[PDB]
């Protein structure tokens, strides 16, 4: 019936900007995990 | 707002220029010839 | 087989009523043996001689060409041959095990096993063991025997599946046991402990080989034609080689202190694999191959008559030379759009 | 046992005194030759998907994106050929 | 050239020409003409000064004073000693480079690296360790200098793909790194092995979680991006990744578990998986949840993703008890529910909950 498109990594702009920065500038992995997993979830 | 967009575009241009010189990276190391080791010791169970 | 007076290894493959010998360096034919009246069923090699069994009689070959000794006295077909110094061990179908002196051709010892209780399916002589042989059974029990004393040293209860392969590990007291279920068991026979277990869901264990070039890798064959590579150090699966041979794997052996694997099969192919790529990816190094399917049409080509053109059900055209196998050549498969085949392979 | 006059054992001699070695001397001699041939003693000698062989990639119920798996078939109007639109 | 190929294959770092002459000298800090006018005493002084400066920022370097920065190391030359001595030196140099990797951008680390290159010729003997040490800083120019130190001209060399950044003097682009990471599995195995070894080395020292920050971030940055770049993720990639995923799940470091969570999330998003592998992955996520109390929520959310992009009945009933026994489960679920959808977890939970009641 209803078709829902789940979020994808390449479509999210914030995740792309977080992934395009150099590694030494990049923050700790816990923050990256929080943002990534929160963006992967479906927002209600 | 316009200044931030130009700086975002300028960063992409620098990375793309670096990407052009560095290469795609699809290529891998090529194979090398092999020669067998000679005078290799072996154990013969007939002595048992 | 290793050779004296020549620091080279030779591989011998059975071909119908004869056998061929090739150097492992370049897969070049060095000898062709004389024919025997029946098809060869079992083969063994002890450096000096090559032993071949046909029907209920087995003979010894010298210089890889001609017989010098024949042994009669068996009433059933032989499936196993074990060279033991100057003596040879032969195992019959009904269950008779007889030790023969090669030169004098006399029978040293005769031993019988009950077929219902203990049918021999694998034999192994562990290294550095004085006059000791290991016997495996389809029922699943293992018996350690001493030929000189003619007594049963110990009986291993084993596992209920049944033994299909026995191989000496690169250790003094460790052997590898293959089972019909696809399970490989690494066992120490002196103190009776199992170090580790590996399982493949492809059928019975056909053959086991150990890599001795400084990397702890074990290979086990399958009737499906697949080979599994297991890490002994970390007790895990390294990688699997799928469709190494189209038919069932017959025998696989790592060359001593070499990163090379020698495999043959029922598809009329002998192949060499080298594990030198990244992440231990085996690749085809050398092969000697013929038609893998029954022939359809054969015709002489040329008025000179040194070559014959042959076609088979595998979709290939090949030319076989009648003077020497070095002139054999293949015309390839039947393919439209050859340029696409270059891009993606066969 | 006679180390000399045996073809396999004469290659294993070290000095002239060992024409005949005892049982205990033969055992360590045979053992060290095996370890020299093997290159030493391997270290390993003294829930999970990589303790078995299996697959990792499976097919999905939904239609995959990007690449469509198709095969050409016989023309619908093969029996009745025409040149009109 | 067959003789030439045999001779060039027979070449070894021990028989290098620069060992027998001072026309050229390799130096990270100086051009070779000035580097050929430097006495061993001056380089030893620079190395000792760099190590003394490094001792102030981080104590745990003191253990490297004796084997590498003393008179015995000053007199020692590798070619004279046997293979066992070289192996012990390789272990010591690898440990010291693992310790140096967090501080590589600082000047004292550069001085220590210069002394190591001058005395032990690690650019010839320890290429892999040096590349592992310098790899997370591939966007910098000192990385370009370190690459320029190496000789990678042969097309059959392991590090041949790093040739242009030596020839043109430009930093390595991240896209090339991602492409070579997903297409070449040996590089990915190298990265995972380096991460595991560095984590194991730094585990012993208490309060050393920060030292592993950037590297772990790099480990998070590339692999996920590699999974993004691949057109199709074959079973080889997942088969290689799974042991490292389990090692990340079993560890106690928060950042390493977070990187494992991101990798698991990306894999679950991209590829369809058999019921058995989803069952094993969910079992491993649930069983090890409570080890780190600061990473409960994300882990639960990770499970939700694994239960949302896969087949509905992939998970079994075995991990259900351990799932119920986590402290304050429903409170965390409600906290997640305020912003995001939590339907798959309840859809899994309720049929088991009624039966268990």
């Amino acid at each position: 019936n209803e078709l829902v498109q789940l979020p994808l990594t390449e479509n999210i702009p914030a995740i792309s900007e977080l992934l395009h920065t150099p590694a030494h500038v990049l923050p700790s992995a816990a923050f990256l995990c929080s943002m990534f997993v929160n963006s992967l979830l479906l927002s209600k | 707002e316009n200044r931030a967009k130009l700086e975002a575009r300028l960063r992409t241009l620098e990375d793309r220029g670096i990407r052009k010189i560095s290469g795609t990276g699809k290529a891998l190391a090529k194979t090398e010839k092999y020669e067998h080791k000679s005078e290799v010791k072996t154990y013969d169970p007939s002595g048992d | 087989r290793f050779s004296a007076l020549k620091r080279r290894f030779y591989v011998t493959t059975c071909v119908g009523k004869s056998f061929h010998t090739y150097d492992v360096q370049k897969l070049s034919l060095v000898a062709v043996s004389n024919s025997v009246p029946q098809d060869i069923c079992c083969m063994a090699a002890d450096g000096r001689l090559v032993f071949a069994a046909y029907g209920n009689v087995f003979s010894a070959f010298a210089r890889n060409k001609e017989i010098v000794h024949t042994f009669k006295g068996h009433k059933a077909e032989i499936h196993f041959l074990q060279p033991f110094g100057d003596h040879i061990i032969s195992v019959d179908t009904d269950g008779i095990l007889i030790i023969w002196h090669i030169y004098s051709e006399e029978e040293y010892l005769q031993l019988t096993f009950d077929k219902s209780v203990f049918k021999i399916s694998a034999i192994l002589h562990p290294s550095t063991y004085l006059n000791k042989i290991l016997l495996g059974s389809e029922q699943g029990s293992l018996q350690l025997w001493n030929v000189k004393s003619n007594k049963l040293l110990y009986t291993f209860p084993g596992w209920k599946v049944g033994v299909t392969a026995l191989q000496q590990a690169p250790a003094v007291d460790v052997v590898a046991i293959g089972l019909m279920s696809g399970q490989v068991i690494i066992h120490n026979i002196k103190f009776n402990e199992t170090l580790m277990k590996f399982r493949q869901d492809w059928g019975p264990i056909t053959s086991i080989s150990f890599r001795t070039d400084g990397h702890p890798v074990m290979a086990a064959g399958s009737p499906c034609g697949h080979i599994g590579l297991w890490d002994l150090e970390d007790k895990k699966l390294i990688n699997q080689m799928r469709n190494a041979h189209s038919t069932a794997i017959a025998g696989l052996t790592f060359l001593h202190r070499e990163p090379l694997l020698v495999t043959n099969g029922a598809d009329n192919a002998l192949r060499i694999w080298i594990f030198d790529g990244p992440t231990g990816e085996g690749r085809l190094l050398r092969f000697r191959m013929g038609h893998s399917a029954p022939l359809t049409n054969i015709r002489y080509y040329g008025q000179n008559g040194q070559q014959i053109l042959s076609a088979s059900q595998d979709g290939t055209l090949q030319s076989f030379s009648t003077v020497h196998e070095k002139f054999n050549k293949s015309l390839g498969h039947g393919l439209i759009n050859k340029k696409r085949v270059k891009r993606k392979g066969l | 046992v006679d180390m000399m006059n045996n073809r396999f054992r004469k290659d294993m001699m070290k000095n002239a005194s060992e024409s005949k070695l005892s049982k205990d001397n033969l055992k360590k001699r045979l053992k060290e030759e095996f370890q020299h041939a093997m290159g030493g003693v391997p270290a390993w000698a003294e829930d999970d998907l990589l303790q078995r062989t299996g697959n990792f990639i499976s097919t999905s119920t939904s239609l995959p994106r990007g690449i469509l798996k198709m095969k050409n078939c016989q023309h619908a109007n093969a029996e009745r050929p025409t040149v009109a639109r | 050239t067959s003789l030439a190929q045999q001779l060039q294959r027979l070449a070894l770092p021990q028989s290098d020409a620069s060992l027998l002459s001072r026309d050229e000298v390799a130096s990270l800090l100086f051009d070779p003409k000035e580097a050929a006018t430097i006495d061993r005493d001056t380089a030893f002084a620079i190395g000792c000064t760099g190590l003394e400066e490094l001792l102030g920022i981080d104590p745990s370097f003191e253990q490297f004073e004796a084997p590498l920065f003393s008179q015995l190391a000053k007199t020692l030359e590798r070619s004279v000693q046997t293979k066992a001595v070289n192996k012990q030196l390789d272990e010591n140099i690898s440990l010291f480079l693992i310790h140096l990797s967090p501080y590589f951008l600082l000047k004292p680390a550069q001085k220590c690296l210069e002394w190591l290159i001058h005395r032990f010729h690690i650019h010839l003997y320890n290429q892999d360790s040096l590349i592992a040490c310098v790899l997370p800083y591939h966007e910098t120019r000192i990385f370009v200098r370190v690459i320029q130190l190496l000789k990678i001209n042969n097309s059959k060399h392991r590090w041949f793909w790093l040739l242009p950044v030596k020839q043109s003097g430009v930093p390595l682009a991240k896209g090339t790194l991602i492409t070579h990471c997903y297409k070449d599995l040996g590089f990915m195995d190298f990265i995972c092995s380096l991460v595991t070894k560095s984590v194991k080395v730094f585990a012993e020292y208490p309060g050393s979680s920060a030292q592993l920050r950037v590297l772990l971030a790099f480990y998070a940055s590339t692999i996920v991006s590699a999974l993004v770049a691949a057109e199709d993720v074959s079973d080889n990639i997942i088969a290689k990744l799974f042991p490292y995923i389990q090692k990340g799940l079993k560890s106690s470091l928060p950042d390493y578990r977070a990187a494992t969570y991101m990798i698991i999330c990306q894999i679950s998003v991209k590829v369809t998986m058999e019921n058995t592998f989803v069952n094993s992955l969910a079992s491993q996520i649930i069983k090890t949840l409570t080890k780190i109390p600061s990473l409960i929520k994300d882990g639960l959310s990770c499970l939700i993703v694994l239960l949302q992009r896969q087949k509905p009945e992939s998970l079994g009933k075995k991990p259900f008890p351990h799932l119920c026994n986590v402290p304050d489960l429903i409170t965390i679920l409600h906290g997640i529910s305020e912003t995001y959808d939590v339907s798959p977890l309840l859809h899994y939970m309720l049929p088991h909950l009624v039966v268990s009641i």
